[PDB]
RNA sequence: CGAAUUUGGGUAUAGGGGCGAAAGACUAAUCGAACCAUCUAGUAGCUGGUUCCUGCCGAAGUUUCCCUCAGGAUAGCAGAAGCUCGUAUCAGUUUUAUGAGGUAAAGCGAAUGAUUAGAGGUUCCGGGGUCGAAAUGACCUUGACCUAUUCUCAAACUUUAAAUAUGUAAGAAGUCCUUGUUACUUAAUUGAACGUGGACAUUUGAAUGAAGAGCUUUUAGUGGGCCAUUUUUGGUAAGCAGAACUGGCGAUGCGGGAUGAACCGAACGUAGAGUUAAGGUGCCGGAAUACACGCUCAUCAGACACCACAAAAGGUGUUAGUU
RNA sequence: UGAUUUCUGCCCAGUGCUCUGAAUGUCAAAGUGAAGAAAUUCAACCAAGCGCGGGUAAACGGCGGGAGUAACUAUGACUC
RNA sequence: AAGACAUUGUCAGGUGGGGAGUUUGGCUGGGGCGGCACAUCUGUUAAACGAUAACGCAGAUGUCCUAAGGGGGGCUCAUGGAGAACAGAAAUCUCCAGUAGAACAAAAGGGUAAAAGCCCCCUUGAUUUUGAUUUUCAGUGUGAAUACAAACCAUGAAAGUGUGGCCUAUCGAUCCUUUAGUCCCUCGGAAUUUGAGGCUAGAGGUGCCAGAAAAGUUACCACAGGGAUAACUGGCUUGUGGCAGUCAAGCGUUCAUAGCGACAUUGCUUUUUGAUUCUUCGAUGUCGGCUCUUCCUAUCAUACCGAAGCAGAAUUCGGUAAG
RNA sequence: GGUUGCGGCCAUAUCUACCAGAAAGCACCGUUUCCCGUCCGAUCAACUGUAGUUAAGCUGGUAAGAGCCUGACCGAGUAGUGUAGUGGGUGACCAUACGCGAAACUCAGGUGCUGCAAUCU
RNA sequence: CGCGGGGUGGAGCAGCCCGGUAGCUCGUCGGGCUAGGAACCCGAAGGUCGUCGGUUCAAAUCCGGCCCCCGCAACCA
RNA sequence: GACCCUUAAC
């Protein structure tokens, strides 16, 4: 028959890595999740407790508990046509802070930073981000660049 | 007679009609499944805070 | 008898080794992969004359042992047994599956259709792809419309299209004609029991002397 | 399975309320009594005309039963129960498993 | 065809009963259980039918459970009724940032497993001999002890590793103070969580759009599907069986493919004019027997995707080209 | 079963049918046996039946394999 | 004559297809047989999130374990190399080398090296109470169980760890019975002691595993239906059947090709049989023969001809040819 | 800059074979009365700062070293692939358009970096 | 091409209340009986159990493959 | 009690 166990189709995914099996190096212990903190989980094969379930793997959510060994995420899941609200007990081995998150916390303070310099004068800071914008005209000179002509090479074996 | 098995054919298509919307957020989530040892304690800080900030604009 | 390889000609299923999942299939038709004077050494044959493929199919063990023998047989029998080096560069690794539908009387009262109609394994088979090469003839200069016309009487026992090409390269190695000699000039390249070996400029300086002397001594 | 006749466990007695020790022995599930209200509408019901009048299970599937463990306090006589998982053998005689010995 | 004969009338046997030299025969054209009335409009997941118009919206053949598989319940899809604001905290999309993945490809002088050939020595049982155990004996043969190569591979192998698809974030519920609270936590006003006061509307912290957001109740039908392209499994294959994503048909007319559910084009209120799409323009047939360069002559030419088939192999037939 | 004629072989292990009665075999109502209060378990050459033993096939029915062996072969009277 | 026996009446065991009533799974390339794809678990199919089918492939489950659970400590495994007095290919003993090539109950895949492996010590956390969560999912139940809270514990110097088994399987409703849980509640005219009934948590089991209590036959047959589905034709396919071709190792006395032709390989046909289930189950009359017409050509005969291993006769091969 | 103790990333750190190491620092180390488990004070436990041992550990250097890491218009815009056509091809497959884009290979470079507290001529 | 059993000396049977590293009968051989055959008596030999791979508590009985002896089902249109 | 057999080979 067919078979649906909770570990199932989880052979590479939850494999631990090339030359990186063994011991937890501690960082991962050390690190601090607050609630309201943007996570991502990858699961650790060889931490066997607290596993989340092979659909949350790649999956980023926000810490809403602490506990001794693990944190409670939040993580939305489609199920048919609306997402619904799961919470995972994850220990801390199966979790990690999102990095986009703190990137953008920088920002937040570079932003407020430029605010601040630019409210000094008026200057128009503008801190909106902007899209890659069309090239501007440019001149490129031939000197010591002079064009090498090029033309399709004819066809041959190189066998 | 054999029938047809499985198939999420038009599936996608049925939950987008009116489909995916997120859940709606809370301010103030709901602290049921938080630790009863930080739930037990926040009632009496909140109630300290009540009582504090009632004080302040008596 | 045997199924018409037209059943087979073509890549329709994923690659199927024997393997432990499969652990009972049909030897090779073709055992024997090189031919000619086998022994010899590199500077012995400088011409190459490939035999390759146009197309992405499939070709049985059954074809490879029958172009071997009529590729090899007309070599021998016109330029003599060790004037030529060939050496068939396709293995038959995919292993051919047949439903065995009944020739018997009374064949569909027990029958069963098309259930449980995973075949068992009937013959062997070399998945090639376009420009892949199937036959390769290492020779002698003065012998090219001999090896090239082994080659092609080798061509009608393959199905598809084949194309008889010239190697730029000296004999089996992987070095141009003219980028051989001069990599055989200086003590770079020692003749191996058939192939050859190559001085590298890196490893430990001492096994690069002890071997490869000629490089080293001027 | 080997399990001891006595186990040193949690008591809910209103007296120990902590670890203490106990008895250990296997469950047997007692006489069905006569006069107990399902026997009693049961014999009403097959009395007089109709054939039997309840179901009578047949498919018997398992070929192992649970194993319940009675536990009596040593110190305030309040028994207990925990089911085990299915075995085909149970002892309660506990011949401890030796590991270095030839046969 | 003189009898176990044929036969009239009377009489007897009545329906789970009779009668049967036995055929389930016969019992009033009824018999493997007669006929009549009633229960009885018996039940039917099954077949058939189901009666006016227009307008607006508009499906499903999928999920889970069921003696469930021609049926139900449930969820989904749909309708209706609405309910809570003067710019909707959103999106089948991109960007930026940040994750996750083991497929394609690749690899096998990288592990596992396969797999073709040649390159040193060595009586660690056995195949043999110059000489006869002649002592580790001036030889090769599985190598019973050795590394450098070499050809070819993997759905259930792999160091590497895309494309597409996919999670999250891009702020007013956000950010910057010796606590303000606590019974939690800390060695400790240490923190944690939640706060009071302070500083931030045309940029409120990418793009594009937004057709009003958000929300509730209730209920119909459906729960046989099928067909392109692409991926893909079983099968020699199938107008075969089975999956993935999408688009379609079903439920859909219209222009084109002569013709055709699905292909191409385009989706439809009633009309008019002008342009087009796909497809065409010798005649049928609206539209160049147009322009331009070649090629082909068939004693089975060829002539337009899906598509209504043709192959290997050959031809100083003809044309171009390479050495 | 199916005139006559000539015959009707072997098997009672199984299923039946039938005949029998030591019951440290089974065993229903009723009846008989502890103590306060009673509604409330037992035992019993416990009735038959079933079990135990015998008969019965013109009851239903059933009625075997393997290997070797004769001084040409072949076969197998014979032989395990 | 017979006798308080029989008989009769009531109850209680036995017997009782003579009779009655009922039942006698499902999936399924038709059904049956077979199997289990019916409750599950591993890898793959599976197309790098998740999901994902077939009677796809390769396998496994209904168990097992007072340790194989818990804690702590100490120590490294498989395997090769190096000696010995009967000791050898396998008894030890000692050094080396050794990323795990071992072991960890089982299937498979992951995971694990001062351990998760092996040995030793102490133990029962495989315990209480009842909530939150994850997976299948309707976000119901069941099974597993992830993280806590409030107790009691075990272990350890301690940090800590432990709510069974390194992780992914290893299982069970209503009703009834039974057990455990301070005589807690009720037995309703009032009491006391038995009995009974309640509340909470287990067990006894439904494997068709969300869980009926169940043997056949019908060739005497019936009904509602089904072309959702078999037994003809027809259609797709062409494996198998049949008929051709290319290559040319060889045969043919010393010669491939007169005639053949292996190893291969390309086809054609639908005069075989499978495969499928599209049409037809409110019915398309089925085998064969007889009869009769036409068509095809893959030519047996007859016309003309080419070739030969055609010296004549007779053949053989081939061409145009179905008149 | 050496070293020790505690670490972080966890080979640019590992592996092989040689060469070197002043002061500081394991221990050449020495011992078994005491706590401490056994065949073994070898490991482990405890006790001392001795002849003065750098022999080993450790650190560094070397090696056209193995491995590992970084990079590259090196291979290679190649393989693969998203989207498109009433493109080609009997088919098998392929070419083209708008995008994304490897891995081997080759060539170079690199021999851990670094936090805290001490200590050192 | 489905479902089941079985394979141990030349031959027939013992490991099937999970284990004596293989035993019991016939046959064969040796001796003795008898004036040789037979019959009889006394002794002996014979198979690492069809083959290959799995737990390593004497494992191969019990597990999974191929071969062999066979047996039943092979129907309704 | 049991007890079968006996040259083709002058």
């Amino acid at each position: 028959g067919k078979s649906h166990g909770y570990r199932s189709r989880t052979r590479y995914m939850f494999q631990r890595d090339f030359r990186k099996h063994g011991a937890v190096h501690l960082s991962t212990y050390l690190k601090v999740y607050k609630v309201g903190d943007i996570v991502d989980i990858k699961a650790n094969g060889s931490i066997q407790k607290g596993m989340p379930h092979k659909f949350y793997q790649g999956k980023t959510g926000v810490v809403y508990n602490v506990t001794k060994s693990s944190v409670g995420v939040i993580i939305n899941k489609m199920v048919g046509n609306r997402y619904l609200e799961k919470r995972l007990n994850l220990r801390v081995e199966h979790i990690k802070h999102s990095k986009c998150r703190q990137e953008f916390l920088e920002r937040v303070k570079a932003n407020a930073a430029k605010r601040a310099e630019a409210k000094a004068q008026g200057v128009a800071v503008q801190l909106k981000r902007q899209p890659a914008q069309p090239r501007e005209s440019r001149i490129v000179s031939t000197e010591g660049n002079v064009p090498q002509t090029l033309a399709p090479v004819p066809y041959e074996t190189f066998i | 007679a054999k029938s047809k098995n499985h198939t999420a054919h038009n599936q996608t298509r049925k939950a987008h009609r009116n489909g995916i919307k997120k859940p709606k957020t809370y301010k103030y989530p709901s602290l049921k499944g938080v630790d009863p040892k930080f739930r037990r304690n926040h009632k009496h800080a909140l109630h300290g805070t009540a009582k504090a900030l009632a004080a302040a604009k008596k | 008898a045997r199924r018409p390889a037209r059943c087979y000609r073509y890549q329709k299923n994923k690659p199927y080794p024997k393997s432990r999942y499969n652990r009972a299939v049909p030897d090779s038709k073709i055992r024997i992969y090189d031919l000619g004077k086998k022994k010899a050494t590199v500077d012995e044959f400088p011409l190459c004359v490939h035999l390759v493929s146009n197309e992405l199919e499939q070709l049985s063990s059954e074809a490879l042992e029958a172009a071997r023998i009529c590729a090899n047989k007309y070599m021998t029998t016109v330029s003599g047994r060790d004037a030529f080096h060939l050496r068939v560069r396709v293995h038959p690794f995919h292993v051919l599956r047949i439903n065995k539908m009944l020739s018997c009387a009374g064949a569909d009262r027990l029958q069963q259709g098309m259930r449980g109609a995973w075949g068992k394994p009937h013959g062997l088979a070399a998945r090639v792809d376009i420009g892949q090469i199937i036959f390769s003839v290492r020779t002698k200069d003065s012998n090219k419309d001999v090896v090239v016309e082994g080659l092609r009487r080798a061509r009608y026992k393959f199905p598809g299209q084949q194309k008889i090409i010239l190697s730029k390269k000296w004999g089996f190695t992987n070095l141009d004609r003219p980028e051989y000699l001069k990599k055989r000039e200086a003590g770079e390249v020692k003749d191996d029991g058939a192939f050859v070996k190559f001085l590298s400029k890196k490893g430990s300086l001492e096994n690069n002397i002890r071997e490869f002397p000629e490089y080293f001594a001027a | 399975v080997n399990v001891p006749k006595t186990r040193k466990t949690y008591c809910k007695g209103k007296t120990c309320r902590k670890h203490t020790q106990h008895k250990v022995t296997q469950y047997k599930a007692g006489k069905a009594s006569l006069f107990a209200q399902g026997k009693r509408r049961y014999d009403r019901k097959q009395s007089g005309f109709g054939g039997q009048t309840k179901p009578v299970f047949h498919k018997k599937a398992k070929t192992t039963k649970k194993v319940v463990l009675r536990l009596e306090c040593v110190k305030c006589k309040t028994r207990a129960q925990l089911t085990l998982k299915r075995c085909k053998h149970f002892e309660l005689g506990g011949e401890k498993k030796q590991k270095g010995q030839a046969l």
